[PDB]
């Protein structure tokens, strides 16, 4: 006799979807961010990426 | 009874569209039956599938 454990389970999921947005310009703008613990940080925002 | 001569006319009481263009109106309906007080319930149709 040789005996033998079961195996572990492989299971393969796939899954999907389809949306339908809309999106628009935006000229560029800048500010200055503070934070807690002394962050400063320069930001440019990009309104139309 | 007195078979005379008419005025023309566009006013056709019901013309057929094999004649002319013709509006028509008949939006597809889904239904989510809930048969139960409790229902499995399914996320709206994605129609983009």
């Amino acid at each position: 006799f040789s005996g033998a454990p079961q195996p572990n389970q492989h299971h393969t999921l796939v899954y999907g979807k389809s949306y339908h947005f809309t999106i628009t310009n935006g000229l560029p703008e800048f500010r200055h961010l503070a934070t807690t613990n002394s962050g400063y940080y320069a930001q440019q925002r990009f309104k139309h990426i | 009874t007195a078979a005379v001569t008419t005025a023309w006319s566009e006013q056709f009481p019901n013309i057929s569209a094999s004649s002319t263009s013709r509006d028509i109106n008949n939006p597809v309906i889904v239904d989510y039956s809930l048969p139960y007080f409790e229902n499995n319930v399914p996320k709206d149709v994605g129609i983009y599938d």
